[PDB]
């Protein structure tokens, strides 16, 4: 009922510098939306793919005219005329028209960019928010929630030049009653962490996801500075404030083993990091573990899951990219028990919605997230709550990358009130 | 001088409720296309 | 169609994890438009009133929940019913109601998000985008241009913790055709750069505006890697790409004398320090300097007008804070040729539109320019265009808060085309 008349695509500039993909979508009527895809830096093997040029006169080769093309060309052409309410139609159409497996000729960073802006395009010609459509579009209509954030304020792996293998240090505001005093507890812990830092003559500066970039003696040593700032910020560690983790271990996953690099090649087996993370959890209260081994060590993950899955969140990011088929293996093996959701990972919004409702049927959480590379688009924070998903990590509280997605959040909670509860630690599986 | 033409939207065809039904919309950073 | 008919303020969150003002106008025929207030952390000492809360139980004293009351309260039903198209009659309301020079009552913050918002009302209202709503509000209807950007790729000063006293080194890169070329260069220039400084072993991590925040072992070096990384690029420095600074020299005037921290307290008079300057720009192609001095030495900044301005543009920043009271006798002591355009030093948009003309009248360029604390709105993008500025600076290549006025750029000169030329080296006060 609300065909679509022109689909334009073109190449934007991402957190980093990097290009990417912007789609408009318009439909009869004048109705229009906009969605840009995100990208990743530690990305997973099995992600569908992020379509670059590799002209090193643009770019240094990392140039998105190709999959800007599709959009304007083959993928409009397709879409013209069509039912922009019909959200899996839409994305049926640019999959199959793909016809490959990972969306290798098009781009997923294409079709997503396609996918998103049709959506909110969607949800203009009913005349709602996007959040709204969506809960509709899950058969979920009318169920809402704020969700518990977990905020990363030191970064460290492939989003920082320090000597920090972990990817992301986390705090989670659980003792908040509403999202936007998450927010505040967030900014008032990130601000004293600044002061923590300087006081110990470590850098300031950022990295890709807005939290701090220092050196540091050991990878532990941040959740011990992270718990300074906690304690002087007046909160109390793990009552208002719990912690969280991304490894992202398939980063440094050599021969077998898992290696620190900033700490003098430190060596792990599977075993052994398994343990040296349980170690963790005793001294400080993280309840959530995002990629603690690598991607491919599923004997090492199952291991995991029995020795720490009844108390701690364990979250596959790398593990399942976002991927249903891969997601239902792990859920059969007994691997994990939460889903990290980039719909960039898998590249429509339909998939990314199968996803989490596998999550969610299995018992399962989903955390939707953010890319290291994102733009000032503030999907996920709707994505969020029209699905109840109930968690999100979308970055530090600095650099508009992460926090228009926090402001996003704010504005659809004023709108909502109580029909979008802050359910607090309770969304944390194990919790 | 300031040029005066044939004008303007009587209503707009995207009305949204709050502004963060389409921030993008709001924003300014993207445009309904006229005619229709 | 375009009465007002609600206005929400809200609080929302800023690039460095501030709370600032965010407005929505809605009209009577749906058109809405939302925007929100930048804030400075080199901020002069005359520019309009950013309230806060002084609430140490809120982050940590920076709430906006007075502003934003503001808005919600005295200043929405003083502009209920109003005409929106009337921009400089709904300024000219809330500034009134306000009743203080500086903006002190409801704070500068809260009226220029809602001056903004209410523009991109108005513009929605007309079904026309803001900047072309803008050149018609300016009375220069269908006159634009792209600006060139200059690039702020190393942060010092107030904007990151490093040894570095000039707060920014920019390049610019005039030798592209259109805006969309010269960022793509930049993001160029930028990504070698990281290159250059990991092979010194400097950091990389960003400060406030996206450029790197090494230490360095004077402030000329980095003038020094910019160079290196322009040339690893591919590009011609001085032909392709010219450099300009931000010395926001106020942050580091101590007791009659310019002092750099980060060089063993290195000492200045203001004599002295306009020299320093001058035999930069004789070894890097520097054709752009913004408050070289402090914003109270005016008779410095004559002096430095006499040995510079011939060549060079000389920005005043904090010296006029986007106030045409204080431009005028800038103009009329022969102080600078440039002005830093920051609609939020003066706190709404019908007097940010004044000083852009009376800099034009006097032969000075405007240079529309963002705050080190953003957000993710981009109205200076079609604010640089409306008025056919020539010049922006609106950050890095790195981060968001900057990065979504280049891409708003980018949507503009798609839409327009050939109507709004890139004009290069010649937007540059001095340049040809
Ligand atoms: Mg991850
Ligand atoms: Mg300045
Ligand atoms: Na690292
Ligand atoms: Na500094």
């Amino acid at each position: 009922m609300s065909k679509i008349v022109k689909i334009i695509g073109r190449e934007i500039i991402d957190s980093r510098g990097n290009p990417t993909v912007e789609a408009e979508v318009h439909l009869e009527g004048g109705f229009v939306g906009m969605a840009a895809a995100p990208s990743g830096a530690s990305t997973g093997s099995r992600e569908a793919l992020e379509l670059r040029d590799g002209d090193k006169s643009r770019f240094l080769g990392k140039g998105v005219t190709k999959a800007v093309a599709a959009v304007n060309g083959p993928i409009a052409q397709a879409l013209i005329g069509k039912d922009a309410k019909d959200q899996a139609g839409i994305d049926k159409i640019m999959i199959d028209l793909d016809g490959t497996e990972n969306k290798s000729k098009f781009g997923a960073n294409a079709i997503l960019a396609v996918s998103l802006a049709n959506a909110k395009a969607a949800a203009a010609a009913k005349g709602m928010p996007l959040y709204e459509h969506i809960a509709e579009l899950n058969g979920t209509p009318g169920k809402y929630s704020m969700p518990v954030p977990m905020m990363n304020i030191i970064n460290g792996g492939e989003h920082a030049d320090n000597n920090v293998d972990i990817q992301e240090f986390m705090i989670q505001p659980v003792g908040a009653k509403t999202v936007k005093e998450a927010i505040r507890m967030g900014s008032e812990v990130f601000h004293h962490l600044a002061k923590v830092l300087k006081a110990k003559g470590m850098n300031t500066a950022v990295g890709d996801e807005g939290g701090y970039a220092p050196n540091l003696g050991s990878n532990a040593e941040a959740l011990a500075v992270i718990a300074e700032a906690v304690k002087a910020a007046g909160y109390e560690l793990g009552k208002d404030i719990t912690l969280a983790m991304d490894c992202a271990a398939s980063e440094f996953y050599k021969d077998g083993k898992y290696v620190l690099a900033g700490e003098g090649n430190k060596a792990f087996t599977s075993e052994e990091f398994t343990h040296f993370l349980e170690e963790l959890t005793k001294q400080y209260p993280i309840v959530s573990i995002e990629d603690g081994l690598d991607e491919s060590d599923w004997d090492g993950f199952a291991y995991q899951t029995k020795v720490l899955g009844d108390k701690i969140q364990l979250v596959g990011d790398d593990l399942f990219v976002t991927n249903t088929k891969i997601l239902k293996e792990g859920i059969e093996k007994g691997i994990a028990n939460s889903i990290l959701i980039k719909f960039n990972q898998i590249g429509s919004l339909t998939e990314t919605l199968a996803a989490i409702k596998m999550a969610k049927d299995a018992g399962y959480t989903a955390v939707i997230s953010h890319r290291s590379g994102e733009t000032e688009d503030a999907t996920i924070a709707d994505l969020a709550v029209g699905t109840a998903a109930g968690q999100i990590k979308t970055g530090s509280m600095s650099r508009s990358d992460r926090v228009a997605k926090y402001n996003q959040l704010i504005r659809i909670e004023e709108a909502l009130g109580e029909k979008a509860p802050y359910n607090g630690r309770k969304e944390i599986k194990g919790q | 001088r300031r040029y005066r033409d044939e004008r303007y939207p009587t209503q707009s065809p995207m009305p949204l409720t709050v502004a963060c039904a389409s921030p993008e919309l709001a924003s300014g950073k993207v445009w309904i296309r006229y005619p229709i």
